[PDB]
């Protein structure tokens, strides 16, 4: 059984939209110069040659900024049905959601203080 | 015996095949980044399977969290730990590999027998379409303790993870 | 598209995640296998909610919570892996054995 | 709805925030107190609702009977005893103390919630709240490689155990129509099927991980060596308390006691725990690892309380679980106090401690002997009640194995008192030859040692408590 | 000279063997804790599918 109305279009449109890149990128492949293999295939380093070694000097600069993002990404999922259903709930749900949001605010303050 | 049900069956089996192939790629492939992206593939296929089961909110939530937050986290971390993979083979390997394979096949056969044997109670009444307002009603009537404790869970997870991944 | 098919699919995903959790040697792949396992659980919950308890859907809220906490446990696990890597300078799970 | 049963948890919860904001502003703070005070207030909040009201339910999602209050107070007391030990320990390490006490108090909150929880979703949420904080505490000292490997190992085992427990919970929700409630599942499924047996074993797989029943034991010897020692103290008392509470509330009330194959499963696990955790503990060189295998063995002892459940095995189990607190907090406080001063080491370095520090010896020998089951001491009466509650039901073999393992345990428990007392000035270890010569550590040590020596003969006041708690278990 | 020797060899030894065995049974069973978390998960998975059979 299936009672989700609006679906029929998301599948068909997903197909027709996924078909746009795999069709433009194939039309371009049919009609375009062939190979250019020898030295066209190097990495752009402002004209010079790659220095060698080629590492990144790993940094937690972009793990913490993804941890804190996962936290509040979960927060928004928890807050969406509260907002959509704020009519039948009324009071005493605002209090619990407010406790939730205050805890998440203390979490943000902790992340912002370090 | 219809055009709607035929589509709902073809799509289910297509998504199931996608799940199986991507989930085998996550665990069998030798390169780790291919696994990191096939994981997002698995998550997207399961998000489709949810929509096919009248659960439209939780599928969008999965796409937010799994293939939008956890997958990006896993990709960052897989980049952080690149050292050209000098894994030397260990002798006691075929033992654990064979044990894992046989225990997995046995547990799967056991679960399949349990699933095909038990008489589930199908309760043939069409589900509800407004599946997000109901989830909103259950967060503050029935599942109030978990909804309230998930905040403290997230806070303690943030604290501990910042402490472990800090730099000093 | 029946309940038995969804349950068998979830059990098979559980199987694959277990194999990857026991066999794999890299350290992030075991976390990815744990995620596969939690997805195999959420699929059970949503199948049961869609077929058995379809009016006051209660497997879907439980699934929302499972997704939340899988995100949290991943956020903690990658931190643990970064901590162990910062000291041992590897992720070869066959080198974290301080025993005999 | 009836949020009164929560004025015990929210108090602790408030502390979690207040001992956190103060670390945001100050960063050199006295949060060790007003955290002891927070747990004291949480425990004192139980007196108004221990006897005055009847058993109450939050929304069916939580219950506050006398067994719930017992286990909640037990876990709160374990956290109170752990906060005392961990003051000069994690301060001596170049780490913060507020960011540690917040995690410890959150683990405490999770353990206290899982005690009185009677719903699938909330049970999962409390268990995972405990497990995440346990991982974070295990990997706290991020400078040592042993701590990191232990945290990784513990996380990879616990997350798999939680996935199995969640598969069991999903099966249990699907077998009985809907009914995420525990008591509403017993009413729905009341017949042994393959699905019910699979759900039962999959729940046991995640319970035994918490209570350390073999073959689900292989993480405690690797976690107790790795984790900070006060984390191990909270992990051997509070985690087992939460696990046994959840096992009682789950197996008895949810899995219809008509399917008492879990009594067979737990007989198997108890026999195996007694045999292994006491035989392998006999050949160990470090005190923390020895205590890990000892803890496995003691869990095996406890698991003959609710495997013969007869309203006296439950009381024996609860009494031993209460005495185990005094025994292990006092056995870990002395280990911490020794590894702080100079040692930072294993059993062989204890040789000759009677000359340099006699109070630590008199405090550690008492607790090790109590663990062994030596007369008047808290452990002797606990074990005698465990063994008689086992004979009075019919389990001859279980008790006759418990006794032999008690002798095996007396051996390696007295082997430490050997080193602590025997040695003459020529046989002191290199750690005692230069032994030097922190108030909360001593005031917790003295308290647990005087409790483990008096809660044995002054046991009648805390037998009525255990009995009124056991009156709530179904049968 | 027989009896004493008997006491020194057969009786005493018979009382010690037990102890010695219990030592060996602990010294060669600690190796069950192999130090490999995947092995621990294998033992947890061998717990299930066996108690499910019994
Ligand atoms: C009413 C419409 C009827 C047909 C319409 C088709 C339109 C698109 C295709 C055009 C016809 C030729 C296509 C052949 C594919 C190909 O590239 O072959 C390779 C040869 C390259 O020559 C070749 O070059 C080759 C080497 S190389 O690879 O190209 O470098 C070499 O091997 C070969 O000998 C040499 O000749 O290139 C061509 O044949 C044409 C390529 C470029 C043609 C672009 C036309 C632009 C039309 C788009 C604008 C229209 C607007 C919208 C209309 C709908
Ligand atoms: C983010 C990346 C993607 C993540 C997720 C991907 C997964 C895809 C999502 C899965 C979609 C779910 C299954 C779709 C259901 C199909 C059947 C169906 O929806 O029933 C509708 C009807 O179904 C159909 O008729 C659709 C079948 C055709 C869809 C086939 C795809 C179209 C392909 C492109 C068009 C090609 C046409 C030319 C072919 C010769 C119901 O109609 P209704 O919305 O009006 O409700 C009331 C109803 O009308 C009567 O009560």
């Amino acid at each position: 059984v299936f009672v989700l109305s609006g679906y029929e279009y998301f599948l068909g449109f997903l197909i027709i939209c996924s078909l746009v890149p795999v069709l433009a990128l194939a039309a371009s492949a049919l009609l375009r110069p062939k190979s250019g293999r020898m030295i066209r295939l190097t990495t752009y380093e402002s004209g010079m040659e790659p220095i060698g070694g080629a590492w990144i000097q790993f940094n937690v600069r972009y793990y913490m900024f993804a941890l804190v993002f996962v936290i509040f990404d979960v927060e928004t999922v928890f807050l969406y049905p509260w907002a959509v259903a704020f009519h039948q709930l009324g009071l005493l749900a605002f209090i619990e959601a407010l406790i939730f949001i205050a805890i998440l605010v203390v979490a943000l303050v902790y992340a912002w203080r370090k | 015996m219809d055009l709607a049900t035929l589509t709902q069956t073809i799509t289910f089996f297509a998504l199931a095949a996608a799940v199986i192939i991507a989930a085998l790629g996550v665990v069998l492939l030798d390169n780790v980044v291919y696994s990191a992206f096939l994981l997002g593939g698995v998550f997207l296929s399961i998000a489709g399977l949810y929509i096919l089961m009248n659960a439209d909110f939780v599928s969008a939530a999965q796409i937010l969290i799994y293939v939008g937050a956890v997958n990006v986290l896993i990709l960052f971390a897989i980049m952080l730990v690149n050292k050209r993979e000098t894994y030397t083979p260990v002798p006691g390997r075929w033992l654990r590999q064979g044990g894992a394979a046989v225990v997995s096949l046995g547990v799967f056969a056991l679960l399949t027998k349990m699933i095909l044997q038990t008489p589930w109670q199908l309760s043939s009444v069409p589900p509800t379409p407004d599946s997000i307002t109901t989830i909103g009603q259950h967060f503050f009537s029935d599942f109030l303790l978990p909804f309230e404790l998930a905040s403290v869970l997230l806070l303690m997870a943030l604290i501990g993870a910042v402490v472990l991944a800090r730099r000093e | 598209m029946q309940l038995t098919y969804v349950l068998i699919l979830a059990a098979l995903l559980f199987c694959i995640g277990i194999y990857g959790l026991v066999t794999s040697r890299n350290a992030v792949r075991v976390l990815m296998s744990i995620e596969l396992l939690l997805n195999a659980v959420n699929l059970n919950l949503i199948g049961f909610a869609n077929y058995l308890d379809g009016q006051q859907i209660k497997g879907q809220v439980f699934a929302v919570f499972v997704i939340t906490v899988a995100a949290a446990e991943a956020a903690v696990g990658l931190a643990i892996i970064l901590a162990i890597y910062r000291n041992r300078d590897t992720v070869d799970m066959e080198k974290f054995n301080l025993l005999k | 709805g009836t949020i009164l049963p929560e004025t015990i948890l929210i108090v602790t919860l408030l502390v979690v925030l207040l001992a956190d904001l103060i670390q945001g502003r100050q960063a050199d703070r006295w949060t060790p107190y007003f955290a002891i005070v927070g747990l004291g207030g949480a425990i004192a909040t139980m007196i108004p609702l221990w006897t005055q009201p009847a058993t109450i339910s939050f929304f069916g999602s939580f219950i506050s009977d006398h067994l719930s209050l017992f286990f909640r107070g037990l876990i709160a007391l374990s956290a109170l005893g752990t906060i005392l030990m961990s003051i000069r320990y994690v301060e001596q390490t170049g780490s913060s103390l507020g960011e540690f006490m917040t995690i410890l108090l959150t683990a405490t909150v999770g353990g206290m919630f899982i005690a009185g929880a009677q719903e699938l979703v909330f049970i999962f949420v409390a268990l995972e709240t405990l497990s995440i904080a346990s991982y974070l505490l295990t990997g706290y000292t991020k400078r040592d490689s042993r701590s990191n490997e232990a945290a990784l190992k513990y996380l990879l085992i616990g997350a798999a155990s939680s996935a199995i427990f969640l598969y069991g919970s999903s099966l249990l929700y699907g077998l009985s129509g809907g009914h995420t409630q525990l008591p509403a599942i017993a009413q729905a499924l009341s017949s042994e099927s393959l699905g019910l047996v699979v759900a039962l074993v999959f729940v046991i797989a995640g319970i035994s991980f918490k209570i350390s029943a073999v073959p689900f034991h292989q993480w405690t010897p690797d976690v107790y060596e790795g984790a900070p020692t006060p984390v191990v103290a909270f992990l051997s008392v509070g985690s087992k308390a939460a696990g046994f509470a959840l096992a009682i509330r789950f197996l008895t009330l949810a899995f219809p006691s008509v399917t008492d194959q879990w009594q067979l499963i737990f007989t198997v696990l108890a026999i195996l725990s007694m045999i292994l955790g006491n035989v392998v503990a006999l050949a160990q060189t470090s005190m923390k690892r020895m205590l890990a295998y000892s803890s496995i063995g003691q869990a095996g002892f406890v698991m003959i309380g609710f495997v013969v459940g007869t309203e006296a095995g439950y009381a024996s189990m609860l009494f031993y679980l209460l005495v185990y607190l005094f025994m292990n907090l006092g056995a870990f406080t002395c280990v911490i106090l020794f590894s702080l001063r100079t040692g930072t080491d294993q059993i062989s370095e204890y040789a000759g401690l009677y000359q340099k520090d006699p109070l630590l010896t008199l405090g550690l020998s008492l607790c090790l002997l109590s663990l062994g089951g030596i007369p008047p001491l808290a452990g002797f009466f606990g074990k005698i009640y465990l063994f008689w509650a086992g004979w009075q039901a019919g389990a001859y073999g279980l008790v006759l194995l418990g006794l032999l393992t008690s002798v095996i345990s007396i051996y390696y428990y007295i082997r430490v008192v050997k080193m602590m007392v025997v040695k003459e000035p020529q046989e002191m270890s290199e750690a005692v030859r230069n032994y030097p010569e922190l108030r909360p550590l001593q005031v917790g040590l003295v308290m647990t040692v005087i409790a483990t020596s008096l809660a044995g003969i002054l046991a009648n006041p805390l037998f009525n408590l255990v009995n009124t708690a056991v009156w709530d278990v179904p049968q | 000279r027989i009896t004493a020797w008997f006491d020194r060899t057969f009786v005493d030894g018979t009382g010690n063997a037990f102890g010695v065995v219990t030592l060996l049974g602990g010294d060669r069973l600690k190796y069950s804790t192999t130090g490999q978390s995947q092995a621990y998960i294998l033992t947890i998975l061998m717990g299930i599918a066996i108690l499910v059979i019994a």
